């Protein structure tokens, strides 16, 4: 790999459908937070268990702000301008939710880190 | 444009019906799906069956042939009695013509199979519908015909193939049993010349796929076929030599020498026993010599995939294991046979190496079924001593975790009957095994594990000094690798295959105080180790040696200055200070357990005050500052705390049950007092914030605190010996603190907890408690149906919940009922019909069993007026709502009880044990008897509901009925005649005469 | 790439589109929804053999809803045939899915699967279900709810159409994501899409994840 891991963590992704106004599930695996030793840049990168299909590539952009979801402790919700997971760039409203609420801190604390370090 | 087809006031363009199939077969996206559409319409369209002729004869896409017969099928199906008879015997012959004109073309044979099979199987239809009666000649014309030509005899083979599937595997539940004995005798009657065929093909041979297709349809006949035309024929060694030496025709033929192995046959006769031994030792003679020897590796051959190698290796552990658990005994007795026995079984050891999860459970199986036989019938173990030493190796490598639960058992049942046979060779196989994961050649996690699995699985079977010995050598053996072992990963999966070993041998740790003290202590030490798993199998260890050993924790042991459980009591808060929450309930219901060995009263009381200390300490300190200041609930932190001591309630109330009382007494009133504490808060939480208040972590928290404390008094409730304390101590307070926040709280807010909790509490104590029932009534019925009567689908669990709480009332206070007014009990009726209609099978079954123990419950009442005014009110909505959920396809989970509900209704009327005339004056002449219009009723009820059932139909169904209301099997068998003549146009009466 | 078309049959409610939905898009569909006929929809897996594409014919198990049948299983490479647990009628129609399915597609590799394992109360026990055996289907307990075996099917049949009993799915390497700049006339769109957002419950907050 081209790039180091700063941080790992088992997450479900899910996206806002606007149309149905609700949550849909995109995927369950380990949210990997993967910074490219040419460019230093750090990309949230999280693969669905079993299949290993991508659910999440997309730069965790300085612009981006994680607010809580209504309903939960340990998520996160942030809107994502560019992520390819998919194939051709799309904006998503991403929810992320881990399996306590300290996974839920430090995962706010790292993507912070992390927006930091794209910052430079 | 290709909406063209769906135009029928135009004649049909084949070229566009051929352009729409195209589109569907091979389009994509938007194209495919319009073109579905279109072609559903098309089919469903009911006077498209007059087009399929010009299909079948201008159409070049036999997609769009195979449509036309799709269509053509639900014709023969459905209307063909419709049709005059030149129109039926026209169709008949345009299939012949068809069939016999694709089959003649050499190329349309070899490349179109999808038509000619589906022409094969629309020509069977027709023949259900008019053979033999109609159609004396159609045997002997196919007979006649199969020797014209190699395709048409080969295509005749599919389709008595087909016929023979339609008439002895698929009629149970597709004709009535009168049409579907017609078709067997019909075929019984004409087999003798269709077998001759078979024979002579078999016999004649030369054409591969025509001796294929003649084998695939001697598979189906042995389905029903006696036996003397296998065994009194040349078939049987047919099959057993020449069919198995070449591969086209072996795989088949190992299929029909299974179901040979199936045949009914005479249990006496010499011969025939010759015969049986003969066939076995002619298909193993060629498999040893055409395809493996014995030796070869199966596990190799079958990971490898090479062609049809997993199929064939698949169909033969079926034959093997089907013929060896009917006819070992036929090879055990003879010297001459003893090779061929070993040999058998020898295949089975090298099938059951192979990897394959479903293959190992058909082999396991006959496994299960012989070393259960060596282990009861005498003189026969010595005979299989090296197949055994080989099957325990292969058990032991194969043992799954106990999680795993039909397999472990399977296995585990296995290993004790082969250990039971030779402890010593299993005992070496297991030590030695142990010795390669000590010196490295075979460790893995998964390796230890298996073998510890294994280990543990034939605890109880060794005499208890030989358990001593080898439970003492594996331990120090595990200890050993565990030390020898380097970095947490590796110690930790030992450590917990140490404490899993353990955990099953409880005979050694009862016999060995202080073993079982130190293992108590380790379990203890490693309740600190935050390393994964380990605190998890510590408690699950702990709780597991407590069930089995209990006894040993609550006396005084020599050398100890008190019984044990008072030191695990002692030291708790120190023991399960690094403990999750979900660890720490089973550490507290693990102490329960042990405690609940104490039958003196006044020591058990003692010891439960020592174990609720911590909970009630901190429960005490919580109640005095929530009461002081009720604003100190709404903080997170309390509300978990609170659910914790809640939860600790329930776990030590779980292992204690009646013994638990005392520390309910303790908590009881100022537990409702925060049940209402808690409900005040959720309902101006979701005033102040909306209904999305419920989605809250801080709302669902306090919901937590409700639903614990309802799982807490139904918890004890359910195990109450005092039921005099229940009703006059717990019942009062707790009806005041939960029905009423039920019924005033919105549909969103409501727990359907409050429905389970009713539950326990009608169940037992119903009878004492009248009053009590009559206010759960009142506050829980209305509001709840309420919520589940606009759809099947919203609040699910007060659905289910809803029905078992009018299911206990009904059977155990039924006079609640008798208290609603008639507008309320008008409900229930709805209520109760309301559950049929639902496809979910927890509620149609509590709501058939409902309305059975009401029609009981109504009969209970003898010849008064509450009785009479029931019948005249509901006897025919429970009728023709039970008829409804029998009829209308959407509910054949409920068959048995919707049959069971019928019988009682019409028994009823059948009796005369109804008082009062069931129509209302001037319907009727005045001394009309209620059969008499319980008849006239249901015939116009099923007339207008089922307008293509001649009136004859409807009165045979009603008559047949009426006399079978006492015999549910025939009854039954009656509806689903019914259900079948429903679905066509022309069903015979007289089906309903059927007598087996 | 490789294309096979792949039929999925077997009695309505029993999971068949929720298996498939959960496969393409990731998601839990909770309602049932009554397939019409036929839903079609290309399913890629990566293997270290390259891609592989299913063309995934899920069909309709309710009768009234059933549309061309048979007719579906014309030139299918392979088939699921899908029953639920929880419900014995499901199992008790599987020998009716696999003779309609058969009669159509004479020698394609077909997984039996028992779906809804995630379920406490199973009424179709591993001891009843046997039906596979001299079928020589392969069979799986699956749920798509747990994700419970969720890739056997379709791995299991990759290695029968491929010819390669040693295929796995692999990651496909992941590129480098654009940087973007938030467009400053759709920063007002944006703050309303997240409120309605952030307001809207996750579901299933019960979950280990
Ligand atoms: O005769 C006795 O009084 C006696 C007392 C304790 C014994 N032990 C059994 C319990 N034990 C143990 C060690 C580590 C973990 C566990 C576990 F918790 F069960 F996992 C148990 C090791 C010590 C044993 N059993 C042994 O095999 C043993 C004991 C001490 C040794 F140094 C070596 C072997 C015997
Ligand atoms: N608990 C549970 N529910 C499931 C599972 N899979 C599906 N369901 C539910 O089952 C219901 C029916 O699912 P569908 O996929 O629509 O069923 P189907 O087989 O496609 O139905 P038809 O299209 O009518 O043949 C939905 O409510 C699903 O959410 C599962 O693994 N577990
Ligand atoms: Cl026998
Ligand atoms: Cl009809
Ligand atoms: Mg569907």
């Amino acid at each position: 790999e081209d790039e180091e891991v700063l941080y790992k963590v088992r997450a479900k992704l899910f996206r806002f459908d606007a149309d149905a106004k609700e949550w849909k599930e995109r995927g369950t695996g380990d949210c990997k937070f993967l910074k490219n030793k040419k460019t230093n840049k750090v990309r949230i990168l999280m693969r669905r268990d079993k299949t290993l299909k991508i659910c999440a590539n997309h730069i965790i952009a300085p612009e981006y702000t994680l607010k809580p979801n209504v309903g939960s402790d340990r998520s996160w919700v942030y809107a994502c301008t560019a992520d390819i997971a998919e194939g051709e760039a799309e904006a998503f409203t991403f929810a992320i939710r881990f399996g306590s609420k300290e996974n839920a801190d430090k995962f706010k604390e790292e993507f912070e880190k992390a927006q930091e370090i794209n910052k430079k | 444009s290709m909406e063209g087809i769906l135009d029928f006031s135009n004649d049909l363009d084949i070229a566009l019906l051929d352009q729409v199939v195209s589109t569907f077969y091979q389009g994509e996206g938007v194209q495919q799906k319009q073109a579905q559409e279109i072609l559903t319409k098309f089919q469903d369209n009911p006077d498209a069956w007059e087009k399929v002729d010009q299909i079948l004869q201008f159409s070049t896409n036999p997609q769009s042939k195979f449509i036309a017969l799709s269509i053509l099928d639900k014709l023969i199906t459905r209307k063909w009695k419709l049709l005059p008879n030149d129109h039926r015997i026209g169709i008949r012959n345009f299939v012949v013509g068809m069939i016999i004109s694709m089959c003649q073309d050499d190329e349309v044979f070899k490349t179109q199979k999808n038509l000619i099979n589906k022409s094969d199987l629309t020509l069977v239809q027709i023949l259900k519908q008019e053979w033999p009666q109609n159609w004396p000649e159609f045997i002997p014309e196919l007979i006649g015909s199969s020797s014209s030509s190699v395709n048409v005899c080969e295509n005749n083979m599919i389709v008595l193939k087909l016929l023979s599937e339609e008439v002895f595997d698929f009629s149970a539940e597709q004709m009535t049993q009168a049409k579907a004995l017609h078709l067997k005798n019909s075929m019984s009657k004409e087999f003798e010349q269709i077998f001759k065929l078979c024979f002579q093909v078999l016999e004649q041979g030369s054409s591969s796929s025509l001796i294929v297709a003649t084998l695939e349809s001697l598979l189906r006949y042995l389905h029903w076929i006696p036996y003397r035309y296998i065994y009194e024929t040349n078939i049987l060694e047919l099959l057993s030599t020449k069919f198995m030496t070449s591969p086209d025709t072996r795989a088949i033929t190992l299929k029909c020498l299974t179901e040979v192995s199936n045949l009914k046959i005479p249990q006496d006769n010499d011969l025939i026993k010759r015969q049986t031994v003969l066939f076995f030792q002619n298909t193993l003679q060629q498999i040893a010599t055409s395809v493996m020897p014995v030796t070869a590796d199966l596990k190799a051959t079958y990971a490898n995939a090479n062609g049809n190698d997993q199929s064939f290796l698949q169909d033969l552990a079926m034959f093997l294991t089907t013929y060896l658990a009917r006819n070992r005994a036929l090879l055990e007795s003879d010297e001459s046979l003893r090779e061929l026995l070993l040999n058998a079984h020898q295949y089975l050891i090298q099938l059951s190496k192979i990897e394959e999860r479903e293959l190992f459970k058909t082999t396991l199986d006959y496994w299960h079924n012989l070393v259960a036989d060596l282990f009861y019938e005498p003189l026969k173990k010595h005979i299989y001593e090296e197949i055994c030493s080989q099957l325990r190796l292969v058990i032991i490598e194969n043992m799954v975790r106990p999680e795993e639960i039909q397999l472990y058992k399977s296995e585990r049942e296995v290993l004790v009957y082969l250990t039971h046979l030779n402890v010593i060779d299993t005992e070496e196989i297991m030590i030695s095994k142990l010795a390669r994961q000590i010196d490295g050649s075979e460790w893995s996690w998964h390796n230890i594990n298996t073998l510890s699995w294994a280990i543990g699985s034939i605890s109880g079977t060794m005499s208890e000094d030989t358990e001593k010995r080898f439970v003492v050598t594996v331990i120090k053996d595990l200890l050993g690798l565990c030390e020898q072992k380097r970095g947490k990963d590796n110690k930790a999966v030992v450590a917990r295959d140490i404490m899993y070993v353990v955990g099953e041998y409880p005979r050694f740790l009862k016999a060995h105080w202080n073993f079982l003290r130190t293992v108590i202590l380790k379990l203890f030490e490693f309740m600190h180790e935050t390393h994964e798993g380990v605190q998890d199998m510590a408690c699950d260890t702990f709780i597991k040696i407590v069930q089995k050993c209990k006894y040993h924790f609550v006396i005084q042991q020599p050398r100890e200055s008190e019984p044990f459980i008072q030191t695990i009591i002692r030291d708790i808060q120190k023991t399960t200070a690094d403990l999750q929450p979900q660890q720490v309930h089973t550490f507290y219901k693990a102490c329960g357990i042990i405690i609940s060995e104490e039958r003196s009263v006044a020591e058990r009381n003692r010891l439960l005050s020592d174990l609720m200390q911590l909970p009630n300490m901190a429960w005490d300190t919580i109640v005095e500052q929530s009461t002081a200041n009720p604003t100190l609930l709404l903080d997170s932190e309390t509300v978990k705390i609170i659910a914790n001591i809640i939860k600790t309630n329930v776990a030590v109330c779980t292992s204690m049950g009646a013994d638990f009382y005392p520390q309910l007494g303790h908590i009881y009133y100022n537990m409702l007092q925060l049940y209402r504490a808690v409900s005040s808060m959720i309902s101006t939480q979701v005033a102040a914030e909306g209904l999305i208040a419920t989605k809250t972590p801080k709302v669902r928290g306090l919901r937590t605190i409700k639903k614990e404390i309802l799982k807490l008094v139904e918890t004890y409730i359910s195990k109450a010996r005092n039921l005099d304390d229940v009703v006059k101590v717990l019942v009062e307070p707790l009806l005041n603190a939960v029905l009423e926040d039920y019924m005033n709280n919105v549909p969103d807010a409501r727990d359907a907890e409050v429905l389970n909790c009713m539950t326990t509490v009608v169940e037992k104590v119903g009878h004492m408690i009248p009053q009590g029932v009559i206010l759960i009534l009142q506050s829980v019925f209305e509001c709840t149906l309420d919520m589940i009567n606009k759809d099947f689908t919203e609040y699910p669990e007060h659905r289910v919940e809803f029905y078992k709480l009018l299911k206990v009332i009904n059977e155990k206070s039924f006079a609640a009922f008798l208290e609603l007014p008639p507008a309320a009990f008008k409900l229930f009726v709805d209520a109760i019909c309301w559950a049929f209609k639902h496809n979910n099978r927890d509620v149609e079954v509590n709501g058939l069993q409902i309305a059975l123990d009401l029609v009981k419950n109504i009969e209970r009442m003898g010849n008064v007026p509450f009785a009479n005014e029931f019948h005249k009110n509901y006897f025919f909505i429970f009728v023709s709502e039970t008829f409804f959920v029998l009829t209308d396809s959407d509910h054949k989970s409920g068959f048995s009880k919707q049959a069971l509900l019928l019988m009682k209704l019409i028994s009823l009327v059948y009796d005369n044990k109804i008082s009062v005339p069931l129509y209302q004056e001037a319907e009727v002449p005045q001394g009309t008897s209620n059969q008499v219009y319980l008849s006239q009723y249901l015939a116009n009820m099923l007339s207008n509901a089922f307008p293509h059932l001649t009136s004859e139909q409807i009165a045979s169904f009603l008559s047949a009925l009426t006399k079978q209301c006492k015999d549910l099997v025939v009854f039954k068998g009656t509806l689903r005649d019914f259900l079948v003549q429903i679905k066509e146009v022309g069903g015979d009466p007289t089906d309903y005469l059927f007598a087996e | 790439q490789v294309q096979f078309k792949l039929v999925l049959v077997g009695d309505g409610g029993t999971g068949k589109t929720t298996f498939v939905k959960r496969h393409l898009t990731g998601e839990f569909e909770k309602k049932y929804v009554a397939t019409l006929g036929v839903e079609v929809h290309p399913l890629v897996f990566h293997t270290n053999r390259g891609p592989i594409k299913f063309n995934v014919w899920d069909t309709a198990g309710l009768e009234k809803f059933g549309g061309l049948r048979d007719g579906y299983y014309i030139q299918a490479q392979c088939a699921i045939i899908m029953f639920d647990v929880t419900s014995r009628v499901t199992y008790k129609n599987v020998p009716n899915w696999h003779r309609d399915l058969v009669r159509v597609c004479e020698n394609i590799p077909i997984v039996l699967c028992g779906n809804k394992v995630d379920i406490k109360d199973r009424k179709v026990k591993a001891k009843s279900i046997v039906f596979h055996r001299k079928k020589n289907l392969q069979y799986y307990d699956i749920s798509a709810k747990s994700n419970y075996n969720f890739e056997k099917p379709f791995l299991w049949l990759a290695r029968k159409l491929i010819g390669d009993p040693n295929l796995e799915f692999v990651a496909m390497p992941a590129a480098a994501p654009p940087e973007v700049v938030m467009d400053p006339a759709l920063a007002a769109q944006y703050e309303h899409d997240l409120e309605v957002a952030q307001t809207t419950a996750l579901p299933d907050e019960d979950d280990d994840l």
